[PDB]
This record gives C-alpha cells, structure tokens and sequence, in this order.
C-alpha cells in the first residue's frame, strides 16, 4: 500500500522539488507516477521509476528503489500544475495514494 | 584355507580385504536453528509455519529415564555441564548477521548446524529488493520451507521409542542439509581423512539431549570416531554356488563375509559395516564364532563339510574364478564352442574346473565371451568324499527327522 | 493512441449499469485494457481488467458484483454491473497500457471522464 | 514370582504394571473428498487437478476392486473378511445418512464438515488440501495472477499424492486386507489432529494413551470414482483397568563361567495375573506409565521349564552358548549394580582394588554398603538404594539344561545322535 | 491339489489361476536430456538452472569402478546387458549429438534398428506452453521466475529416486508415462497388466551436457499353461482339548502335473494370473506333499498361537470351523452344536441352516460346496512337530539325557 509525503507543495518556480513515497509493505517493484490534470484526460508518465515515457521532457526523473522512492526535478514551469500520484504494482490490487496537490506560486 | 580344493567342492573365496575399527568416542556438539532471516518486516508466511513446526516438536519435548541407557545417560550427565555451557552461547547465537557463524574456544567446536535454509535465503534476498515482491519472495520462501519441513519430518517426525534410534543419524541430517553441506561436512569438524571411512562418518547415530520448544532448536551431541588399523587381521570373503550330486543339486551355506586374524577367524557380521576398496570398517570387532566342525570344513578335514539342498535359485553362471569357470555343468549343461565339444558328465562331479588354457572361450546356457583369460589356476584331481554331515534348515524337517528318531529309539528302549 | 467513452450518466439505485469505451486507432486483440474509477472527492480505486481472450480480473473490494465485456470487431469494450448503489457516484476512466517485465500494469492512458451522476 | 533369586543368574525384572483392553467398539465414520474446490475458476487452475485426477486412478482402482471382492455370500472367503464385511453391512444401516449427506461437501467449500444426526454420533469430512487452498486462493486473486498459483497447486497436490501413496502403498492388487493406520490420515491434514482426534466425540483421557492410538487400523467401505471420495470405519476404544494384572519386563545379562559368556534366553515382557504366567508379545502395544494398553489379551503359554525357572526351581534354567549381544554385560538393579566381573574389570577405586570373583561364582552383587564407589570405566556417580543379597550367596548351581539356538547346530547334533543310535545297540 | 479330502482338516483352496511371466524382454535404451531449451528466443538465463547438475551428476559418475568386475548371478546378467549397451553406444552418442542443439523434438522416434532412444527432455512440453508468456505477453524475466521455481521443483522430485523403480522416473514425466510405456512395444495385451510391472538402471552418464543414460527392459507376457496357482488358508482343529493347526505356505501350485509351493510375494494377483518373472517352484518335504497328493494320514501339526477368526471361515457358503472356540449355532433351531471328542471340526451343511446368526452376525445359507460328509480317520497325530527351534532344542536335550542315562 502507498501514500504521499506532502499533500501539497506551495513551491514557487526555480527550485528543486521532490517527493518521498514509502512502500507499505516496503518492496521493490515499481510505481508509475502519473499526473492527473482536472479538466482534461490523464496519462501515464514514468513506467518503472526512471524509464520516463516517450516525449515527456527530461526535466522529470525518478531515483530510488524498494522501501521508498523519490523524484528529481529542476527548471520549473507552471504547466506542471496537476495532481500526481504513485503506485504499487506487485500486490495485485492496483493501489494508489491520496494525492499531491502541487501549487505553483508568484501569481501574475 | 585350501582354496585349491574349495574351487573343486564349490565354495569360493573372493576379494580378501582388510579391516579397521574406530573404537574411539570423540564427540562435538552441533545443534539446530530453524528460524531464518528477513529484512524490514517481511514475515510474509513465516507465521504459517512455526506453529506447524511446534506441532512437530510436540512429540519431541517429553523425556524420562539397561546396559545402553547407562551409556545414553552417563555421556549425557558428564556433558550436562557442557550443555549448561553452550546454553549461554546458544542464547548469544540464536540471532545473527549471517547464516553460518558460531564460535567457541577449548579447541572443540560448538558450531551449529545452521538457520536451516539461510544459504538459499541469502541467495533469495537480492531479488526481493530491487526486482521482486513480498508476495513472490514469500511464495518462494514458503514453498522452500515446506519442502524443508517434509525433508525434515522424514528423518524425525516424532519421539516415541525406536524412531530416534533409526532417525536423527548424522548422515540423514546431512541429507537434510545436503545442498548446503556437500562441501563443508568435512570442514564443520576439524578432523580430515580420506573419502571413504572417516570423511564418510559411517552411518553413525546421534541423540538429541536437549530441545527448546520456545525457540525451535534441538541440541545434538554429534559423535565422531577416530580410526586406526588392526594388523594381523585380514579377510577371506565368501560366496557359495550350486553343486550337483547323484544328478541332484545340493549346496553348502556360509556367511556373506568372514575375517581371519593370525590364527583366529570368524564369519564376522558386517551389516553395520561398510565395504571398501581394500579394507572395510566395522565400529567394533564382530564375533561370529563358529563350530570346530565348520572350522575343519574351512581349513582342514574338508570331508567334514556339510551339504544341503538348494531350492530357490540356480546360483551358477556366476562361475568365474581367476578368469576360469566353476559351475554345476553336470546339470546346467555347458559348451566349449571353441575348443569345440560339449562339456562332459562325470557323474561323481558337482563342478568341473576349466582353465583359460584348456578352453579358449567357454559357453554356458548359450552365450559366448571371454574375460581375460590368462590368470592363475589349475586342477587335475578327482575325489571321493565322506558323506557324514548331511543337514537341513527347515525346522519342520528337523522336527520330523527328530520324531523319526523318537520312533526308532522308542522301539529300541522297549526292546 | 485514443480512447473514448460513451453512454448515459444517470442511474436510479439498486439497478443495472453499463457504459462503453472504444478506441480511435491502435490495434485490439494484441493486449488488454482495464477500468479505473474514483469518486469526485477523493481516492482512486481499480475495478478490473479486460483481456482480449475474454478474461477479466477484479478487485475483491468489489467482489462478485461486476462484469466487463469484449468487442474485437468494433474495437471496444464495456461494463455491466448490477449492485448500482448511490455511494458509487464517481467518474469511470479507461485504461490502455502495455508490458513491463514481471506482470503488466494498467493506468490512465486516455479518458476525458465518464460523467456519472446517480440519484434517487 | 521369585524376583530376587534370579539376580545371581543374570536377570532384571523391572516392576509390575497394570493393563487395559479396548473392550468395546465405539464407532464413528469419516469420509473424504480428495479434490479441493475453488470459488471461481475464470480460466484458473484446472490442468493440475486433471493431472492429479489421472494419477489417482492407480491408487484408487485396486481399492475398489478389493472392496468389491470383500463381499461374502450376500444378504442384501478368508478370516477377517468375515468381520470386515459384517461391519460393512452394519454400516449399510447408516448408508442412508452417508448418502444423504455426501453432497453437502461438493455443494459448498469448507475445510471440515460437522453435519451430524445426533450429538454423540457424528460423521464428518475433510477436503484433502482445502485448509491450505484457502491461502492458495489469495495468490490467485488480489495478490497475483493464476499462471503461478496453478503451479503452486500442482506441487502441493504432488506432495500430497506421494504422502498418500506411501501409506496406501499399492504393493499388491489385493492389499485391502492390510490395515491403513490412523496416523497417515492424521497427517493427511497437518494441524487438525489435536482438534478432531480429541473432539470427534467425547474423548476425555489425556494425550498419553487413549489419544495415542498407534496400533489402530482403519477399514475402507465406500470408494467412488466420479467424485473420488473415500469412507473409513473409524473405530474408537473405551478403556478400564483389568484385574490382578501384573506385567513385568525381562532382561538377561550374562553370567560367564570359565570364560564362556552365556545368558538365559527369555522374552521381552513377562506378565502374571493370578495363575496366568506367560510372556506377551507387546511390541504392537503401548508402554504407559504403570499399565500397558493392548487391545487384546496377549498372554499365552510357554515351555514348562521357563515357568519353573521363573517360579524358583532355577536349576532347570537353560544356559545358552553364544557370542552374546552388546547388551548382556552390565547394568544396574535399583541400587544393586550387577555385571559380569570376569570380562569387564569392575574396579572399585574405593578401596582401590580389582574386584575379586571366582570362576565358580557366575556373577556377584555389590550393593550400596559393600562399596559406595562401585568402579567401572566412567564412575563419578550416585549410590542410594537397596539391591538385596537374598540368595543364600554363595551356592551350588547346575548346568544340565544348556541349549543351542541356531538350527544347523541342532542338525549337526542330531546327526551325531543318529550315528550314536546306530552305534549303541546295533 | 486334492481339495476334497482336505476340506475335513481346515483347508481352504481359493481357485486355480495360472501364471503370466516375462520371457521376451525387449531391452530399450533411454537417454535423459536436461536443461529444457527455451524456444528459440534470447534474453534470459540463470545459474541454479545448472547448480544441481554438478551436484547430482558428480554423485553419480564416480560409480564406474564396480563395472569392470566382469574381467545369484545377476552380476553377469547385468554384465551382458552392459556389453550390449556398449555395442550400441556409438549410435547412442550420434543421436545425442543430433538432439542436443536441436532444442526441440522432445521425443525421438528415429527407429534405425529397433525403437529410437526417445531422449525425454525434462520440461519442453510445459516450456512450449510457457513461452507465450515469455513472448508477446510478458518479458522473459517473469518467465525466469516461473521457470526457475518449476525447474527446481522438478529437480527436487528427481532427487527422491535419482536400483531405481521405473514408475518413479515415469512420475517425473506425468503425462508422458502412459504414452511411451504403452506404445514403445505395440501393446495389444492388457495395458493394465503391463502397468503392474516394475529393474531400471543406469549404464553411464555425460557430464558436459549432463545427460543420464538408462537401459530399460520392457518385456512381453507369455502365459505358461498346465500350471495353476493356489492360495491356501488353514484353520484350527481340536484334539483332546488341544487346538492344533496345520502349517503351510501362503500359496501352492501345480507345475505341469507335479506340485510344489508358490511364492507370488513377488507378483500381483489377477483373475487368472500372477505377473512374476521368476517361476517359484520351491520343493518341500515329500512327507508334507504326501497329504496334498491325498495321503492325509501323514500330515504335520503345531500348537496354535494366533487370533480367533482363523478358527472359523466359509467354504462355498457352508461354514467350516471348530465348534468349540466358536459354539456352532445353526438356527435350526438356534442352539449349541457340540462335537464328539473324536473330531476337531464339523462340516455343517444345507440341513436346516436357512440364515445362520452365530456370533450375533446374521447372514444367509445355500451352501454349494458339496460332500456333506464328515471324517473318520486313524488316530493320526503322528507328526506333532514344533516350529520355534528353542522347544526342539530342549526336546532333544531331554532326549540326550534319556539316551545318556539309558545307554549304560
């Protein structure tokens, strides 16, 4: 089973921003970070924790394995304003987490 | 030992070997642990198995209090001190960082068997991080430990008497941990020797002196002999065949193994005694000691040998003595198809002897090959033999002849 | 590629429900699809998969309630369930995902939203 | 029973112990369903079940052939077939309940079925693996898929099939006359015996004996070939003491005369019950704390000379020429420690000496008092209680009942006797 | 053989049933190939796919020293078998070369001279079922998981039986048992009779490919005739209130037109048959068989020590027993039927017994085993032998005292 370290991050543009999903039970097999964007159709982003999908930029990347796992991002931009999730495959019911409502800052 | 006549009357002396005994009682105490490792709490099925293992140990915990019990208690009480000693170290080493680790001084070891499958678990581990599941790792682990449980239970399911006697034996525990211990059985103990006898640790028996229901471990005093030769003591090992007489087939019985020493001998029992390339290994000198009459039959007035009626099998066709052939061809007719004839019928005979120089390839019931055949053997001697040791084995037949003698002696003692 | 849902969005309680989902492109019969839902408020709950050989596998949180369909010719697949309570007021996305190693994972690939609004 | 005087001719008679017998036939019945049931097989494991099914024919068909043979001249050949078939006909009376109730298992998955007509008499069942299949289900659903759960099932069923074929071991087509033990079927499940073998009905007596039915065997009265079930006449005992019953044990430690280590032969166990005096065959039956549980009355009759040896007329005790076992040389009699003190050099270090024995005296007792430190190889030990002299020690002893034990030796001797008969009054 | 005159002294004789033994053997050579070759794909391989190989094959291959001893004669039966195997080993190796890298063709039916070495490959049927996971469904790493655990299981099953019994090496190949075991030799005889039979053996072994070689025998069944097997079941009979029985083997038979004991302990019963290679004909005392031939007045005896039910049993409906340890209560009317002291038993027949209920067990009559006639005989208690040798030793030692004190 999975969860989320922050339920939100009031992160302004221009900094590293990341995550710590902890597996419960702590385990290897991997988690498909996907962003859901309310108002449009979602899609799957990072299959197997570093093999980011076709066409997604290299800004995102994932670093870790096993009991927990974390993100790696820099050079932020507002278009990534969408609730992400994480995942636990190898306990057949396809678990998710509560959610990460990111909130960009410096409103124009 | 007139083998040159034994060839002619049927008895054979094949493969004379040596003998040795490990009369010593060097013991070292090596125990069990049955609860392997896990990382950050897996426990995926480790609870499904341990109450089950307690269900085994149910009929292992009890105890209570004879010229073998004196041994089984004197060893145990002299070592109850060492048991109390290893209690502390047992407490220390129940928990570990690796599978195979235990240390003691007083050069004698205390090195435990080990957390049973922890070798395969240390192999299993690196999947379960970075590649696999709690589910799949527990799957593997459960199937493995259940294999191990059955493999354990076949050795020793239970207490109640006569299971431990042909149970716990060190070579069966070796079979239990075989995949683990094939390399390091010899190394677990300090002693080293050739493959056959001490490295083999011949079929020895060990007794569980203490058991821990609470932590699922058994305290085994492993016995471990020390070997040394016994000189002026060899063997003239034995096997018999058929032998015709009056167109009827009789034989003579003897043991499967014997032993001689200087001037004494005996048909030593070697069931609990493994045979080797040059010298077999009994744990104690057998005493299959025999009649003066049969001693003479062996090594003297051979006319005093017995003679008995075959019924089960035609033992000839294992008629091969130093390249030659020794079989009951008066009835199991034979052929020298080269140097061509049919083998003849001397009616007084029970076994011809045919040399490699006589027949350059002998036939039997209908096959034809040749061994070497240039060995060392000879014969020319026809014989007529006294008949005053006719016996039998069937108790019915003995009793009937006895009742016949009763009839005769009753007639006589009335007369 | 492109997936796309279809069907009504209103169901009275303890009735039957069924909604359809179809591709626009791609290639059916070579792999699976699956169904995911969530309430409008919180969470994300997997319902069950569909496999092109007429095989389905379901979350036992909703055990023995549901059935998923196949359609190889029209390149579609749909739902059919019977215990349509009111607490399942939700949205019902569609999945289309692909192999990786151990066993294979469905997720959001294309679905704009199945607008469900059950009522009394 | 002259317990004491024997202890200068090499005997340990341990102690009296009581006895029990299974007087009655308390009887419940069991049936089996050798298949496990799954709640949903959405193209799930069924090949493995077919493999197991095909394999099980080999074991199950000879059983049906034999069961079919069991019938006598029917009322709808050999000894115990009589009682077996009569019990099968008495089971025909409960065939009604059995055949009504067999279906509830196939109808519904469950580990143990406790449907019963009355409280006292109940008939129950066990699906061969279902206790474990209730956790084989979860790898199949909501832990993993079935592709490997089916494999786990296959290995499980193969282990179970070997585990049954060991005890229903088809050595012969007509094997049914041999008894299947309660303990293979006890191990059929692993951890339900201490429940059902104590709960099947009122079973009150403790773990030790009544819940320790080793010797008991089991019938087969219904075998099927379409749902693949077995039925078992499960007897059950009901025990009480038996009167005046004293079961002793018997060892035989050598007394060597003139460097000839010989020993009286005797049975394992000897008992006495009023006038009864015979050495039972109790290997089949349990050793308890103070009273032997054997179903039958194993006492029987022996040679008169053996009774005379036990009764006290010891000059008829038969000596025996041997190379003795490792056993007969020395052990302790309740404080009185006896050996053969011509071979093993019993050596009291207190006072320090080798212990003297004449060749005349076979062996000799040394008690608590005559030497506290009775000395042999490994003596740092305890010395408390009585072993009484009580034999008019020393005495003259005879030899005229010596024997030989191996048949060929007797054949030799009687052949000599034939020649001697042909020589005496010829 | 003379059942009729034997009914009166407790004898049962079940039925005549012939024998069917092995005389034509049809030796076949089988090779075991291992490491199931993945279907022609890539990207997967492991080590404990191989670890056990050195282990077992190194347990086995040093067992060669006890073969050159050619320079109970099953030693040389084995030797001749090994010589024939040696003679064929050339084509054995040629076939092995062909099949090894061929990585398919699980079973080979070449049939150059006789039937081909089948070269049973360990798992390849299941592996063919397995591949479609490994390709077009998933990667070959879930396949590696499943295959590793399955291959390990198959090895653990090997290690149980590696003097092998052929049914276990069959049980290795659960499906593949009946096919080859049926159709190697064209089996128009009962397949089930063949199923009963069981020896299988190794002749040599490869270590670099790790293939095991076996020499299988797979015989034919030729019914011997003019020879029928009998079962025997004796019961008590009483003398002076001394219950003595008649010792006899479990079986007897009539080879040709002569007689003799029978040892079907080797073999399985049938409806007319007993599938044993060996022909047990173990001669017994002429004194004994004088009774079976018919001369009953020179039979042996013995003091009884058994359970009860060997004191009564059926003979073709009509029951025969000792009426003293089991009081004969025919319900004609139900009352005790005691003997003369002269007899030991009574052959009770279809006189009034409609449905007897002795010992509480009610069952039905209509005897058919004829000769409703008793036995008067001599006081023919001559051979009062004893079985256990101890009693005989004391008996003859009393005889020794007797002769020694009477010889003076």
């Amino acid at each position: 089973q999975m969860t989320q370290s922050p339920p939100s991050l009031s992160a302004y543009v221009g900094d590293r921003v990341t995550i710590t999903c902890r597996a419960s039970q702590a385990i290897a097999n991997y988690l498909a970070w996907f962003q859901q964007k309310p108002g449009k159709a979602p899609k799957s982003l990072i299959y197997a924790a570093s093999t980011l999908q076709s066409g997604v930029p290299s800004r995102f990347s994932g670093s870790g394995s096993g009991t927990d796992f974390t993100l790696t991002i820099s050079s932020l931009q507002p278009e990534d304003f969408a609730t992400y999730y994480c995942h636990q495959y190898n306990t057949y019911p396809i678990t998710f987490g509560q959610g990460t409502r990111l909130e960009i800052k410096r409103r124009t | 030992i007139d083998i040159t006549k034994l060839q002619h009357v049927g008895v054979l002396v094949n493969s004379p070997k040596g003998m040795k005994i490990s009369q010593n009682f060097e013991t070292r105490y090596l125990i069990l642990s049955l609860i392997p490792k896990i990382e950050d709490s897996n426990s995926c099925g480790d609870q499904q198995i341990k109450q089950y293992k307690r269900l085994l140990d149910r009929l292992i915990i009890p105890l209570y209090d004879t010229s073998a019990q004196i041994t089984a208690a004197v060893a145990l009480v002299e070592a109850k001190q060492a048991k109390s000693d290893i209690e502390k170290l047992k407490e220390a080493i129940r928990d570990t960082n690796k599978a195979v680790q235990s240390v003691c001084s007083s050069v004698g070891n205390c090195i435990v068997a080990i957390k049973s499958v922890q070798d395969y678990v240390n192999k299993e581990i690196v999947p379960s991080i970075a590649r696999l599941g709690c589910e799949a790792a527990g799957l593997q682990l459960g199937i493995a430990l259940t294999q191990h449980y059955s493999e354990l239970t076949n050795c020793f399911g239970d207490n109640i008497g006569s299971l431990q006697e042909k149970g716990i034996k060190l070579q069966c525990i070796a079979s239990l941990y075989r995949t683990n211990i094939t390399e390091i059985f010899t190394t677990s103990t300090v002693d080293k020797y050739d493959i056959y006898d001490l490295l083999f640790t011949e079929s020895i028996k060990v007794r569980v002196i203490d058991v821990d229901l609470n932590d699922y471990s058994i305290t085994l005093q492993v016995r471990l002999p020390l070997l040394t030769r016994l000189l002026n003591t060899q063997i003239y090992k034995v096997d018999s065949i058929s032998y015709n007489i009056q167109n009827r087939e009789w034989y003579i019985p003897l043991p499967s193994h014997i032993m001689t020493k200087g001037a004494f001998l005996g048909g030593a029992d070697v069931k609990e005694c493994i045979e080797a390339f040059s010298s077999y290994i009994c744990p104690s000198d057998p005493g299959f000691v025999l009649n003066h009459e049969m001693e003479s039959c062996l090594s003297g007035n051979i006319s005093q040998c017995p003679r008995t009626t075959v019924t089960s099998d035609i033992v000839p066709r294992y008629a091969f003595v130093n390249g030659g052939v020794v079989a009951n061809c008066i009835t199991t007719t034979c052929t020298c198809n080269g140097i061509g004839n049919r083998i003849n019928q001397p009616p007084d005979q029970g076994v011809k002897i045919i040399t490699h120089k006589e027949c350059n390839t002998i036939g039997i019931n209908g096959m034809l090959f040749n061994t070497n055949k240039e060995g060392t053997l000879a014969f020319y001697t026809p014989d007529d033999i006294t008949l005053n040791n006719s016996v039998a084995l069937d108790p019915i037949d003995i009793s009937i002849e006895l009742n016949k003698v009763k009839s005769d002696l009753e007639e006589s003692k009335e007369w | 590629v492109q997936l796309q849902e279809s069907g009504p969005g209103l169901v009275k309680p303890s009735e039957t429900l069924s909604l359809t989902c179809t591709v626009s492109g791609g290639s059916v019969s070579s792999y699976y699809w699956s169904w995911i839902r969530q309430p409008p408020g919180k969470g994300l709950e997997w319902i069950g998969n569909i496999y092109y050989s007429g095989t389905t596998k379901y979350n036992p949180s909703l055990k023995s309630r549901v059935t998923i369909s196949v359609d190889v010719s029209k390149n579609q697949f749909s739902l059919n369930l019977i215990s349509v309570t009111a607490a399942d007021t939700a949205v019902y996305f569609c999945a289309r995902q692909v192999k990786s190693g151990w066993f294979v994972q469905p997720f959001d690939y294309w679905g704009q939203g199945a607008l469900v609004t059950v009522s009394s």
